[PDB]
């Protein structure tokens, strides 16, 4: 039950990870996770804001 | 995924008037540099790799450094030398401690690494045999340890690592074991509420997090009986979250901590150094 | 109780508790009994 | 004809009107909504009080001054006494409730100043003795629809039974963090030349699903003067904030006797 | 396996059980419903509180004696002090409810005696002087939950302000009817011989959809001996007779402050 | 001979398993078996008792 999977780049492919251990817990750490939604907290407004469009009309 | 590329753009005479807003709505200024100068076409392959939460989170970091010793104990004093209880925290430190309470809640798994040093406390005592240690995790209700040497040590439920002196460090892994959804790093509240007329005191009761969180205790001893020469030894205690999730981020602790709760010293709450004047480079 | 000792080797509990009450008077003896479980935060109940 | 400025909110048999509003917050992206099937705790079918309870109720106003350091509330602490909303949260053990928060203030074209309107969850703050840590009494920490008000000056009690109340530090936001930074919070501006309201909508947040609200404020409300009341005709004018919040999404489990919290 | 005698009634958190039941009574053969937009009146949104109020409250026990002439309450009154129901019912100028009524009386094999249990709509009673006519105070015509008692004699005051109570005269159903024609509204006997509990299930009853619960009682529960009670080795001894009442399909509308209604 | 089975979900797979020893006392614990009948203990009756009717008619 092998998993192959993409290394981060250095100065200049892939790597192997076998798990050995019956509890998730026990797992290395999870996989680079790139989701972001800043708007959340940067724009949390109610009414759509064109930023070319005046803030208040 | 990568940070964003810049467009190539030329200027504007318009009426749209991305450079203005208001920030009164609760948003925050969103133009970026295409929006108010010409720029170049820059395709940028970077990215925010480091910065995730598990990259940010990814250190084991000190949480404490507990004492046991090693020696014929003939007071009270220096039996209670011969083991050491430590409840579960990570307020002990400041740097861990400050890099969670970005968040206000979390949900991890727990890598626990321990560094075990020792020396001797004298000479012409003569030499001690390589020393074991027991360390025992303790959960809420199980019993304490009085003695380095009582029957709460065979740890039939409690986890226990024995680790030889010499050996690599010793680690294991904790699940997320929250009774909540998530941990909470801030509870804005009381572990009761009293009532009208109730003859519980409440001139010595305490508020937040302290009031209600609980992860048990580690108990460490040394298992050999005593050599001749006196053994004094320190455990430093790591932590590592992984397989992190935070919510609901919080301004970072701007001044010095003086305990487990929120509170600040009250000559150590002036971080900034002031400028000169509003127009020094 | 058999169900303390078993809850005295773990540390958390979760789920609902059945509380069962078998009367040991005569067949000639009637009654109406009241049985009650008051969800906490409020004065703990002295009176019906 | 529609404007960013223009807003009718209405809840139960209550109405606002703002002409000069500044959009509306929503806590996070996320609308208010009841407790799923699929992340349900408490087994008991709950009661959900609907309009009796989720509607506009408006707190005792407050004066802002030239020398005023700022105000905080925390809910749902503030709305205790509030009708049936009040009721329902003391006849249960448990409760949760989203909010719309509308803070209120109008001035002139020739009146100038700004407020920070910030939601902070678990808005822990410092305790004003350090012969103890955490030390803050239950009737200090919910002090109900009047709230709190910061000071620009710590001092600390003698004596450890004289500071069991917040140091309501107005730059260190009461609990050691700079002030500067508290826009990483849901928050509007009231700022006089531009708008007379704020609308933050904040839906349920906590660790839980539902909670004990006598026991737990699951936010803290903050007005900040960013930038102070100024008035040229007159520097000692005073110019009243209102603070009119509604529960929404109510569910309350747990019934039973009512709570009746001490009050010393 | 199934018996007529044998009856379990759950509402809410609350649960009555009986062994020696004889069937249960639907008055007017009609359950209680939720009030139809086509019989609709307020226009309001109402409160349904459901498992909050809509729950078993059990009264003050009253002692059945051999000289005792019976007892009453009205409804809503005698459960206006009974929990959310009781908060629901005063937060609100408009109320409806249908009830459970669980009356229990065990004794043993030895004893005896009958009780009727009726179920009266507009139960109206005589005041006690003939001064007046219609002459009761507010306060003598809504005991709350320790009601009032029957008696065989009727003493009218010599002055107007003494008799503003009920001349609760039991032959005369306290109203100017032979108590014998009683079983013309909904009832059970409570024979001790034979049963220990009468369960009576009331549709809300009005000319209206919905009412002013704190002006109006829509029910009366009268409970009569029609067969005294007797024990030969003891014919002074008392047994207990135990009301429990549960409010079902309770609407409410018009929403203010609390109703506080005259207690002199 | 390798087995892949699924692990005790953590905080936020699968685990593989080789066995080494040719004597099944070596191995690790048993898997999860949440088998249960509690009524073998708290309803052991000759005859059916339903819970809506009267337990002795
Ligand atoms: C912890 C500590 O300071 N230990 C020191 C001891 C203690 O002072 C004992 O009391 C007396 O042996 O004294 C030494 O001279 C010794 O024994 O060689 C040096 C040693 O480092
Ligand atoms: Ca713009
Ligand atoms: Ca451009
Ligand atoms: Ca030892
Ligand atoms: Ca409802
Ligand atoms: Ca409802
Ligand atoms: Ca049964
Ligand atoms: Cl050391
Ligand atoms: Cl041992
Ligand atoms: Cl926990
Ligand atoms: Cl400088
Ligand atoms: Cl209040
Ligand atoms: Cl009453
Ligand atoms: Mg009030
Ligand atoms: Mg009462
Ligand atoms: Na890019």
């Amino acid at each position: 039950g092998a998993q192959v999977s993409s290394q981060k780049v250095g100065a200049h492919v892939n790597y192997t990870t076998i798990n050995y251990y019956k509890d998730s817990a026990s797992n290395a750490a999870s996989k680079l996770d790139f989701s972001q939604d800043p708007s959340k907290f940067t724009e949390p407004v109610k009414d759509i804001m064109i930023k070319t469009a005046p803030a208040l009309n | 995924p990568t940070a964003q590329s810049t467009p190539l753009t030329s200027g504007v005479n318009s009426q749209e008037v991305p450079a203005l807003t208001a920030v009164e709505t609760g948003a925050s200024g969103q133009a970026v540099p295409s929006d108010v100068i010409e720029t170049r076409h820059v395709v940028n392959y970077k990215t925010r790799s480091e910065s995730t939460l598990e990259s940010f989170f990814g250190r084991s970091a000190c949480v404490t450094i507990l004492e046991v010793e090693n020696f014929n104990a003939t007071t009270d004093a220096d039996r209670k030398k011969q083991f050491t209880t430590w409840a579960i925290t990570y307020t002990d430190t400041v740097q861990l401690r400050r890099k969670l309470e970005f968040f206000t809640y979390s949900r991890f798994d727990l890598e626990m690494t321990f560094v075990i040093t020792e020396r001797y406390y004298a000479s012409n005592t003569g030499h001690a045999r390589n020393q074991v240690y027991q360390l025992m995790y303790i959960p809420p209700g199980a019993p304490r340890p009085t003695a380095w040497d009582d029957y709460t040590w065979q740890s039939s439920s409690n986890p226990s690592v024995f680790y030889t002196y010499g050996s690599a460090p010793p680690r294991m892994s904790i699940p997320y074991v929250g009774i909540a959804n998530a941990y909470s790093h801030f509870y804005d509240g009381f572990a009761r509420v009293p009532l009208k007329d109730e003859t519980v005191d409440s001139g010595d009761t305490y508020y937040g997090l302290v009031t209600i969180n609980d992860f048990g205790t580690l108990a460490v001893r040394v298992v050999n009986e005593y050599n001749p020469a006196r053994i004094t030894s320190k455990i430093r205690v790591y932590m590592k979250p992984k397989h992190v999730r935070c919510w609901c981020p919080r301004p970072p602790r701007a001044v010095p901590y003086r305990g487990e709760g929120v509170d600040f010293k009250q000559d150590s709450i002036t971080p900034l150094t002031a400028v000169e004047n509003i127009n020094t480079f | 109780t058999m169900l303390g000792e078993i809850l005295n080797y773990y540390t958390h509990w979760t789920g609902s508790l059945r509380f069962t009450f078998l009367f040991c008077g005569s067949m000639m003896a009637t009654g109406k009994i009241l049985l009650s479980y008051s969800p906490p935060g409020a004065k703990p109940p002295t009176t019906r | 004809g529609y404007s960013d400025r223009v807003r009718q909110i209405t809840l139960g048999n209550s109405t606002i009107t703002t002409q000069e509003a500044a959009n509306a917050v929503v806590a996070y992206g996320e609308w208010p909504s009841y407790l799923d099937d699929k992340e349900a705790n408490p087994i008991d079918a709950p009661t959900e009080p609907d309009v009796s309870s989720n509607r506009f109720y408006t707190l005792d106003s407050v004066q802002w001054k030239s020398t005023s350091r700022g105000w905080w509330w925390k809910l749902p602490d503030a709305l205790k006494d509030m009708g049936m909303f009040g009721q329902n949260m003391y006849y249960h053990y448990l409760g949760r409730s989203g909010y719309t928060v509308h803070v209120q203030c109008n001035a002139s074209k020739f009146h100038q100043g700004a407020l920070g309107v910030f939601a902070i969850p678990e808005y822990v703050m410092a305790c004003n003795t350090e012969a103890k840590t955490s030390y803050v009494s239950y009737v200090n920490a919910n002090p109900g629809e009047k709230g709190g008000v910061f000071d620009n000056a710590y001092n600390p009690s003698a004596e450890a039974s004289e500071g069991r109340k917040f140091a309501a530090l107005d730059y260190l936001l009461g609990c050691g963090v700079l002030a500067g930074n508290a826009f990483v919070y849901p928050h509007q501006i009231i700022n006089l030349r531009t708008n007379n309201s704020a609308t933050l909508v904040l839906p349920y947040v906590n660790s839980l699903a539902i909670d004990c609200m006598a026991k737990h404020n699951n936010w803290g409300l903050v007005i900040l003067p960013l930038c102070k009341l100024d008035y040229a005709p007159n520097s000692s004018t005073e110019i009243p904030i209102t603070v009119t919040i509604a529960p929404m999404f109510t569910e309350f489990n747990g019934l039973r006797n009512i709570t009746v919290p001490a009050t010393q």
